[PDB]
């Protein structure tokens, strides 16, 4: 099923035939190649590949593990910022993609993990190598992140206003705004919070976000 | 075209930029928690389809210090500039404009590699020069301005795979 | 599944026959014991697991008396018995114990009981019997010394439990003033019986592995003495002659790897698990002769007779041996049951029993 | 004595300035031709090597050295009591997994480790062997054979008490010894957990029924001369 | 010129210190009158000998037992009145000074001994109780170093 002869020519053919773009023949290749030549004198440069071919194929739990292995293989390479990037962009591919997309059904309020995974990952690599060639749409990505996760806990709240829980409301949004002060959905959100707090009773605060309104009218 | 480009889920490009909740006078807002924090970051980056993913390449002391390619031992380093004579024309239909055979200074052509991913001719000019600096003579290949299909361009990533072409041609043939 | 199983070959030269059967029936059958008749003064006694014993006539095997041993102590009064204890006699009373951990003694040709008494663990060794008192050694490592009077629990020694092991606890011999069993952990060890102290013991079971799981290494055999010395096998190994004054040994021979032998007074004749027949010297530790022609075949203990020596087989085929270097004189097919007790032989008469054939006598 | 260039043999994992960082020796100016085997000693005491010879003949510490082969795959036959899916996890967890190094210690732990696993089934005529098989590019294969013949229970009592009939217990019991005829409900087989709980259940059986001063004082597994019979009581 | 001969669990053996000390008994061996065989034999004793000391060395390293430059102190000022490199000295009696103690350690913790032999001893012939406490030594020594021999992962090379 493999040809066992000598390492050139089927490293030769793996890159031609990934220059194609046969996955499906080239993740096999590749693996049986790495798994045969366990220290070759560029594993790297296969390990990148295996790394381009999973995510293309669209096997992305078996490249998070590969991410995971080339981290603690050599945490200092002079291309770490790919894998890390790689790594991101798995985990948001991995988030938000279904039927919705085709029906543009607005996924704010679905599980996030994975979105805080990815933010997690983003931010990591942005604040380690500013000078890389992966920052911009690194920082565009950590702010369309931010706006989904501000968003999924504005939902939340609204939900909680919708039911009559005064208090659990002003928790999450207090959270939010600790958390998220720079985004649309604590925009949205503080009138939430001065409802609470005047069907609570304890207008004492009430006007007191009320003055925050009084800064950010437009 | 399922080659060279992320998912075409690219419609977080027009996202609103975050803008910034001012704090009245007589109360003060929370301390912000910074786990979910961004810094200023530079820009001049191509973003979209227009960002390129592909594996940057790997050289193979396999010098990997991306414009150099000095690889380093061997006693009879000078007599690989007619190993690189054989290399061009004869071995890979290639010319060195100007290569002296015991200087082994040699200055590259224009060539035209088209290695599918719809990369064009591309031609890439260099400089062949043998240094003997902390070990035997080595080899180095300065490489130049690169064509493709553009008139020209200067993004590391396809200058990386431009000297790397001659770098993988080198450490596989000797 | 795996195993060996060669067919011993037909070689004749005598032509004995079986004696009689009295046919006993349900005897141990797929249990495993070491229950063997005992014979004295041409009268045999045998037992069965239910809980019938009897007293029979040898050199016919007429039965004299037979009574059951129903558990009237019990609830329904008649619950299985589950007799494992070697049968013996002395005295006008005859000893059998149970795997209840109790004991019976009778009182022989009257066929009722001189005494009953309990025993702390269940009893799973011949009963031996001298100095006015009686040893039991059960399964929890402890040894205990009674009455042939009535009773009187001497003292309840325990010795120890590595919790894998295997049965066939060693029946203690005595002499000398003392009694010596073996234990199993190796610790070889002799009792005063005046006080049922504990004087000397010392390890004989070599278990030089990684683990002690699957090295059982223990000693479950009777020692016998002939002066100053005495003999033991562990079932790793470890062959070994050692002295009656103390914890010392003249000589070891790591071959052992038996759970019953017997010395001919002069020389040692023993069987291996491999089935392999060793003949030895008591002081030189030569190794006379081999006859290794069954491979495991779950052999029993062997008895001389006649100057050959007599083995039988889970196939239920007597079989013999020659003196001269380890021969086949000749091959019975006495019947197709199986057997596995220890043959016993005296005046003029060899006995073995079978699980299902139960009383089988020899007649040359 | 003195030397200028050094160089080493291993390229899997000698990385010659991580090997110069594994060696105090400074490869440089006068050494007391003694503390070369103290260093050598820290060399293998990383773990990672396998055998080293320092060659003098010139004035290089080219020193050949071999480590560990790795393992090219893990591969085994014989066993069918339990599906091999949880032999390879029982081999990855332990430490060993393909593509890293050997470590024949492991190789003995491992080996007595399955054996004491055979025994927690029950199957005491099993014997793990393990065979390698050296590959070039410094590999190796390990295969494994299980001849594994036959497991055994066959022997129940509950001596010591006197208020019970031993079948009712044998009725509340995990394991069972034998089962009748007419049915196929149970099977044979001895796991030590089960009599733990076995004897779980018996404890609470006595105790909730008002027997307090109730304990255990002593359980014994056996086995028959043969490795094919076990009692317990 | 220098190589490695075997390795038993983590220890090793090396031709360099073996030949040191090879050379350093044999001529001490030369007026001892110890005939020693061709190096067949000669290599089993010598193997056996180092094994035995480096699987204590690596047995007591794995249990943690530790030796201070005080008692190193005592016993060097000790042997200055009972009879290379002083500092290397120094360390092979220190390590030679522990494997012994851990020995000792080792069979005082599989050892036993009864006051009940002691009277049949002293009325056969409390000297004997060391002759006995020496036998008893002795026997476990001998047990302990046969059965911990094979049961030591080793590996020969040379």
């Amino acid at each position: 099923e493999v040809p066992d002869n000598p390492p050139n020519e089927i490293y030769a053919t793996a890159q031609q035939k990934l220059q194609d773009g046969n996955w499906r023949q080239a993740i096999t290749q590749l693996e049986a190649l790495d798994n045969r030549y366990p220290f070759g004198p560029y594993s790297q440069q296969v390990q990148l590949d295996l790394i381009y071919a999973y995510y293309k194929n669209a096997d992305l739990p078996l490249a998070q593990a590969a991410i995971d292995r080339f981290i603690r293989l050599n945490p200092t390479h002079p291309n770490i910022d790919y894998v890390m990037y790689m790594r991101g962009l798995t985990n948001m591919a991995l988030d938000d993609s279904a039927l919705q997309g085709f029906f543009g059904v607005d996924r704010s309020d679905r599980d996030p993990q994975h979105a805080r995974a990815a933010f997690s990952d983003f931010s990591k690599l942005v604040r380690g190598y500013p000078n890389s060639q992966y920052t911009t749409d690194a920082t565009k990505r950590l702010v369309f992140l931010k706006d989904r996760l501000a968003k999924y806990e504005y939902s939340v709240a609204e939900y909680y206003t919708e039911r009559g829980a005064w208090v659990a409301v002003v928790n999450r949004v207090e959270g939010m705004l600790r958390d998220y002060p720079d985004t649309q959905a604590t925009r949205d959100a503080l009138p939430l919070m001065e409802n609470a707090y005047r069907q609570m009773q304890m207008n004492a605060q009430a006007e007191k976000v009320a003055k925050i309104i009084a800064a950010n009218s437009s | 075209r399922y080659k060279r480009q992320v998912s075409g889920d690219e419609a977080y490009l027009e996202a609103a930029p975050l803008a910034e909740l001012h704090a009245p006078a007589g109360m003060i807002l929370p301390v912000t928690s910074g786990d979910y924090a961004i810094p200023v970051t530079n820009g001049s980056g191509a973003v979209g389809k227009a960002l390129d993913i592909r594996p940057p390449a790997q050289p193979l002391r396999t010098q990997f210090t991306g414009d150099t390619a000095s690889l380093l031992e061997n006693g009879r380093g000078n007599t690989l500039w007619p190993q690189v004579v054989s290399v061009l024309a004869q071995k890979n239909y290639t010319i060195t404009q100007r290569d002296d055979a015991g200087q082994t200074l040699t200055t590259d052509w224009v060539q035209w590699n088209r290695l599918d991913e719809d990369e064009q001719y591309r031609g890439r000019y260099q400089i062949s020069v043998k240094p003997q600096g902390y070990q035997q003579a080595v080899t180095v290949k300065l490489l130049n301005l690169e064509q493709a299909g553009k008139p020209v361009a200067d993004a590391a990533s396809m200058q990386r795979y431009s000297t790397e072409m001659m770098n993988v041609i080198s450490a596989g043939l000797d | 599944v795996v195993k060996m199983s060669p067919l011993p070959t037909v070689e004749n030269q005598f032509t004995p026959t079986t004696a009689w059967s009295t046919s006993v029936g349900s005897g141990i059958g797929n249990f495993y014991s070491n229950l063997h008749p005992a014979l004295a003064d041409n009268v045999v006694y045998a037992a069965d697991r239910a809980g019938l014993v009897k007293a029979l006539n040898a050199d016919d095997g007429k039965e004299i008396w037979s009574v059951s041993l129903a558990e009237k102590d019990g609830w329904f009064s008649k619950e299985p018995a589950l007799l494992s204890g070697g049968v013996t006699v002395s005295g006008g009373h005859v000893y059998i114990g149970s795997e209840k951990a109790q004991v019976y003694a009778l009182n022989t040709s009257d066929g009722t009981v001189a005494w009953q008494t309990k025993v702390a663990g269940e009893a799973l060794s011949r009963p031996v019997v001298s100095d006015g008192l009686v040893l039991i050694h059960t399964s929890n490592g402890q040894l205990q010394a009674l009455n042939e009077a009535d009773g009187a629990v001497k003292w309840t020694v325990n010795l120890d439990m590595p919790s894998l092991s295997l049965r066939g606890e060693s029946a203690p011999t005595t002499a000398f003033g003392a009694a010596v069993v073996g234990g199993d952990n190796g610790r070889v060890s002799a009792v005063l019986m005046e006080q049922g102290q504990m004087i000397w013991q010392q390890r004989i079971s070599q278990a030089t592995g990684s683990t002690e799981i699957d090295r059982l290494s223990d000693v479950d055999t009777t020692p016998v003495v002939v002066n100053g010395v005495v003999f033991a096998l562990a079932y790793n190994g470890n062959l070994t002659a050692l002295d009656l004054r103390s914890g010392q040994i003249m000589w070891k021979r790591e071959l052992g790897s038996v759970n019953d032998f017997i010395v001919d007074g002069n020389r040692i004749y023993l069987v291996d698990q491999n089935d392999r027949v060793m003949a030895l010297t008591i002081d030189g530790g030569v190794t006379l002769w081999t006859q290794s022609d069954l491979l495991h075949r779950l052999l029993t203990s062997p008895v001389l007779y006649n100057g050959n020596l007599v083995v039988g087989d889970s196939e239920g085929y007597l079989h013999w041996i020659n003196v001269e270097d380890g021969r086949f004189v000749a091959q019975q097919k006495v019947d197709s049951s199986g057997f596995q007790t220890e043959p016993v032989a005296a005046d003029g008469k060899l006995l073995i029993q079978a699980k299902d054939g139960t009383v089988y006598s020899i007649t040359r | 004595f003195v030397v200028k260039d050094i160089h080493f043999e291993g390229l899997q994992r000698v990385a010659v300035g991580a090997a110069l960082l594994s060696m105090p020796v400074r490869t440089g100016d006068t050494v007391n031709d003694e503390d070369i085997s103290n260093t050598i000693r820290a060399l293998f005491a990383t773990g990672n090597f396998e055998d080293v010879r320092v060659l003098r003949d010139g004035d290089t510490l080219l020193v050949q050295v071999k480590e560990r082969p790795t393992i090219a795959s893990i591969t085994f036959s014989g066993n069918k009591s339990v599906k091999d899916d949880m032999l390879k996890q029982n081999l990855e967890a332990s430490g060993v997994r393909v593509g890293e190094s050997l470590d024949r210690t492991t190789i003995a732990d491992i080996e007595k480790g399955l054996e004491d696993f055979y025994y927690s089934v029950g199957k005491y005529s099993a014997s793990v062997k393990a065979v390698v098989t050296p590959l070039p590019r410094n590999r190796v294969d390990l295969k494994l054979v299980f001849q594994e013949g036959v497991s055994a229970i066959q022997q129940i009592n509950i001596v010591g008490n006197h208020a019970f009939t031993t079948d009712e217990l044998i009725s509340h019991f995990q394991l069972r010894d034998e089962v009748p005829w007419w049915n196929v409900v149970g099977d044979r087989k001895y796991q030590k957990q089960k009599l733990a709980g076995d004897l779980e259940t018996l404890r609470s059986y006595y105790l909730d029924r008002g027997y307090a001063r109730f304990n255990i004082d002593s359980t014994q597994v056996s086995l028959t001369p043969d490795k094919k019979g076990i009692y317990v009581t | 010129v220098d190589c490695v001969a075997a390795v038993v669990n983590n220890g090793v053996v090396l031709e360099s210190d073996v030949d040191g000390l090879m050379q350093s008994v044999k001529l001490n061996a030369a007026q001892a009158r110890q005939q020693l065989p061709d190096d067949a034999t000669l290599r089993h004793q010598i193997m056996e000998r180092l094994i035995m000391d480096q699987i204590i060395l690596q047995m007591g390293q794995k249990m943690g037992v530790k030796i201070s430059d005080e008692q190193l102190d005592q016993a060097i000022a000790n042997i200055a009145k009972q009879n290379l490199n002083y500092n290397t000295y120094r360390n092979q009696i220190r390590k030679e000074m522990i494997i012994s103690e851990v020995r000792n350690n080792e069979v005082r913790r599989r050892i036993t001994i009864l006051p009940q032999e002691v009277e049949s001893l002293a009325q056969q012939v409390d000297r004997a109780y060391r002759m006995l406490m020496n036998r008893k030594f002795s026997e476990e020594a001998a047990s302990w170093m046969q059965e911990q021999r094979a049961s030591a992962y080793v590996k020969i090379l040379s």
